[PDB]
RNA sequence: UUGGCACCUCGAUGUCGGCUCAUCGCAUCCUGGGGCUGUAGUCGGUCCCAAGGGUUGGGCUGUUCGCCCAUUAAAGCGGUACGCGAGCUGGGUUCAGAACGUCGUGAGACAGUUCGGUCCCUAUCCGUCGUGGGCGUAGGAAAUUUGAGAGGAGCUGUCCUUAACCGGGAUGGACAUACCUCUGGUGUACCAGUUGUCGUGCCAACGGCAUAGCUGGGUAGCUAUGUGUGGACGGGAUAAGUGCUGAAAGCAUCUAAGCAUGAAGCCCCCCUCAAGAUGAGAUUUCCCAACUUCGGUUAUAAGAUCCCUCAAAGAUGAUGAGGUUAAUAGGUUCGAGGUGGAAGCAUGGUGACAUGUGGAGCUGACGAAUACUAAUCGAUCGAAGACUUAAU
């Protein structure tokens, strides 16, 4: 245990409803945006390259590239601005962290699969 | 985290490829900037052709800083590079195409103008 | 760097206040009528 | 008006609606009661007295703090209460609406409320005068000799001599320090914990005061 | 953890050459400095001996040197052996111990205070 | 400032610039308050009160100055041995080498340049930053406190509204302070990959040494560049001013008696320290006998301490958690977080290797249980309350 007191003051609020993912996976979050007048959700879509933390203080971070340019996206875990996670593929590697692939591009930076 | 001497990639088609921070504007004493803020800075290296050339001392709006910016939800945004856009004091852009993504911090700013003409708006 | 006046005989003598030693917990053993220290072995048929 | 005593037990964090993140200190509030009041017509000023963490009854031969003593095992029983740990001021909360014997809980303060937090510093030990102050370190080459020394200490014949309060080094850490117009964000009183918005001084396991604020 | 005036590639030769001496003398006079750290190096190997299989007698011999034990009339013994067959017997229902710390004086030449570990 | 004088120092009072750290004056650079204007508004010009806080980064040059570039509400001026070399540096300047122009018959020299070129000291006293012991405070103790006195803090951009003043809002810059939940750093008794070589007899598994051999991660703690908070709203008395009633002076006049109003400044308000504040304060609790030659004395009480297990405290000491009627450390057991699939075995492959058994196995500081080992037996200190007066 952490401690009593806050796995028990923090205990409303972990989800229940995500699925279970590793690093080097793929997945699609379906975040939730306030613009100017409305709420729309915006997909982002990359690998997985992180996840650290415990209890509602969890974190994970995904990767992907724009136009050319790389942009990584770091989440709460249990935040409620989340809609929903799916998991498209499900990715071979060898570490708990992938900082290698900061420093890679095209087919040197491809992740197996199964 | 942009201070003086931070050379950063341009992103628009003004002409202009790299700049060189002079100035970061604000207050007294104000040593870094981030996404969202103007810096004053010189052309390095330009393009055969636009308006602005080698050597102009402009204007500038940052946009993806390679250490990223927080949101009040605890989420992160990083990218892999630093670059800007060179502006007109008016805070519209002086090229008509903007190059890579872009932070969505850049509407607090008011500069509508370069959110719209980016692709995908982060 | 280097002392001024040299130091009178008084002014050293109360510098010297604090610089003494105490006696040790010393008590007397059970098995012999001894002194030993406290939470230590008796030097004297070892027992404890 | 509105104090508690109680005990830091650590950092978390809480999502509020909007999505927002709050950081957040969970204080353990448990076991307060009222000893003593104080009045003016005999003490010269109005206070009460409050005692926080239950302690074990007097017992001869005893070698520590976790037991009462007969001076203190009295005073706690004139009040009808068991021996405290900690007893403390409590010179802002009007004295009538309170009695000798009660239990401060923690359901007085309510979510909304705006309060300061007192307690101890960590400890820090022996520190320097870039630690302990916020002074520059002199050139790390070029031929320096001077690399975390204070500066100079004075002037020269004008003054033969240094000025109260010039900064040296020495022991840094542990004061007494006020935190003002932090925020209660939760009430839990099945647990006795309360939910500050921020941080507060000192270690896990440090006595803290939350009062309500000043302005 | 305590760091006895050596540099940790020192400090760690100097524990395994500790345990495997509580292991083949049963009794040993330190300083009260080496006694209460080399304690715990010995005690996490007693329950390596008493778990028993074969990848718990792989990572006793990480810590353990290769000493022989002369056992009598000349029928000699490893210090890993005589820790999974004999030690790992005796102590096969305490659930922790083991070991035993005992102070004494100051010793002569520098006041260091001496002590003894045995096996309890 | 350039000087006049030559009174102090030739058995030595260390230059210029820069760095570190400041501290005081006001003849005010910004911010606060006012009078006059040739002040329509927005901007000003001038003079008065005001020292609380604030008062920038570069290019060129050893430079100080100065000139530029880009900013700022602003880029104040002076003293303090032209503050500060037993705090630092040593670039200029006036040590020995060498050279150019120039002067000299010459040795040499500067009415001038050029390249090179040794900065010692273990703090005795006052000073000042921390932290202990002794005695005192008319009995001995344990807590909680009042606050005489002291030290901090004091800055002000833009935007929206009113629609230029006066009014209301929202957000910044720079500084302070506390903290590690978050994003990061470190993490030499944590996990993993890998090279050379010598070993455990060999294979397989492992150990030494090579910067911790090297490389990829990383727990606690310590940390900023990270996360929170602060300078808020206000009172009293005034400054320059603006006045009201009002005479000396049959009118007038802010003044002599009276009465108001008025500043980022003054005294508070906020934050820390504070009965050695010898004027040593106050509350509510605890303990309270024997013996004399009646002078007083012992041990004991309540309380501590020694010694020992410790850390949230720490140079030491002090502070705190505990000492068997015990969870204080270790071990043991179960966990959190970290690593990222052990060994053995079997299968597939000719082989390097892959898959399964199985989120495996290990895991230092973090959260809980458990007396298995150590905090054993003991010892030292520590009260019986002076006499005057006045009331009960
Ligand atoms: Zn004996």
């Amino acid at each position: 245990t952490n401690h009593k007191l806050i796995e028990a003051v923090t205990k409303s609020q972990l989800r229940t409803d995500l699925p279970s993912f590793r690093p080097g996976d793929t997945l699609r979050v379906h975040v939730r945006i306030i613009e100017g007048t409305r709420e729309r959700i915006q997909v982002f879509e990359g690998v997985v390259i992180k996840r650290r933390g415990g209890g509602v203080s969890e974190t994970f971070t995904v990767r992907k590239i724009s136009s050319g340019v790389g942009v990584e996206r770091t989440f709460p875990l249990h935040t409620p601005k989340i809609e929903k996670i799916e998991v498209k593929r499900r990715g071979k590697v060898r570490r708990a962290k992938l900082y290698y692939l900061r420093s890679l591009r095209g087919k040197a930076a491809r992740i197996q699969e199964i | 985290m942009i201070q003086q001497e931070t050379r950063l990639k341009v992103a628009d088609n003004s002409g202009a490829r790299e700049v060189l921070t002079i100035k970061v504007l604000g207050g007294s004493g104000r040593k870094t900037a981030n996404i969202g803020d103007v810096i004053v800075c010189t052309v390095k290296n330009a393009t055969p052709g636009g308006v602005v050339k080698k050597g102009d001392v402009v204007k500038a709006v940052i946009v993806r800083t390679k250490s990223g910016v927080r949101r009040n939800d605890g989420s992160y945004i990083k990218f892999d590079e630093n670059a800007c856009v060179i502006i007109r004091d008016d805070k519209g852009p002086r090229g008509t195409r903007i190059f890579g993504p872009v932070a969505r911090e850049l509407r607090e700013g008011n500069f509508m103008k370069i959110v719209s003409l980016a692709p995908e708006v982060l | 760097a280097v002392p001024k006046r040299r130091t009178s005989k008084t002014r050293k003598n109360k510098r010297r206040t604090h610089f003494k030693i105490s006696v040790p917990g010393m008590t007397e053993c059970p098995n012999c009528g001894e002194y030993k220290l406290s939470h230590r072995v008796c030097k004297n048929c070892g027992s404890y | 008006t509105k104090g508690i005593l109680g005990r830091k037990i650590g950092m978390t964090q809480v999502f509020g609606e909007n999505g927002e993140l709050i950081p957040v200190t969970v204080v353990e509030a448990k076991e307060n009661v009222v000893l003593q009041k104080k009045t003016v017509e005999v003490d010269g000023y109005n206070a009460i007295q409050v005692g926080f963490e239950d302690k074990k009854a007097y017992k001869k031969d005893a070698k520590s703090n976790k037991y009462a003593n007969k001076p203190a095992e009295g005073h706690a029983k004139k009040a009808d209460a068991a021996p405290k740990r900690f007893i403390r001021e409590f010179r802002n909360v009007d004295v009538d609406a309170y009695e000798v014997g009660q239990e401060v809980s923690v359901d007085t303060f309510v979510a909304g409320d705006v309060i300061d937090v007192t307690g101890v510093s960590k400890g820090k030990g022996f520190q320097g005068a870039i630690k302990r102050h916020g002074q520059s370190r002199g050139p790390m080459s070029h031929g320096s000799h001077f690399h975390r020394a204070p500066g100079s200490v004075g002037m020269a014949s004008d003054a033969s001599r240094v000025f109260k309060g010039q900064k040296m080094p020495g022991r840094m850490g542990g004061n007494t320090v006020t935190v003002q117009n932090l925020e209660v964000v939760q009430v839990d009183t099945e647990n006795k914990v309360i939910l500050v918005k921020g941080n507060v001084p000192g270690p896990k396991k440090g006595l803290v005061e939350i009062r309500t604020s000043i302005k | 953890y305590r760091k006895l005036g050596r540099t940790s590639d020192q400090r760690k030769a100097m524990l395994r050459d500790l345990a495997t001496s509580l292991i083949i003398s049963e009794r040993i006079e330190t300083t009260e400095a080496r006694a209460k750290e080399v304690r715990s190096v010995v005690e996490k190997l007693i329950t390596l001996g008493k778990k028993g299989d074969l990848a718990s007698r792989r990572n006793a011999a990480k810590t353990l040197r290769n000493v022989e034990i002369l056992n009598e009339d000349e029928t000699t013994q490893t210090a890993l052996q005589k820790l999974f067959g004999e030690i790992a017997e005796r102590y096969t229902e305490r659930q922790g111990g083991y070991t035993r710390i005992l102070k004494q004086g100051p010793r002569r030449g520098d006041g260091a205070e001496s002590v003894i570990i045995e096996l309890v």
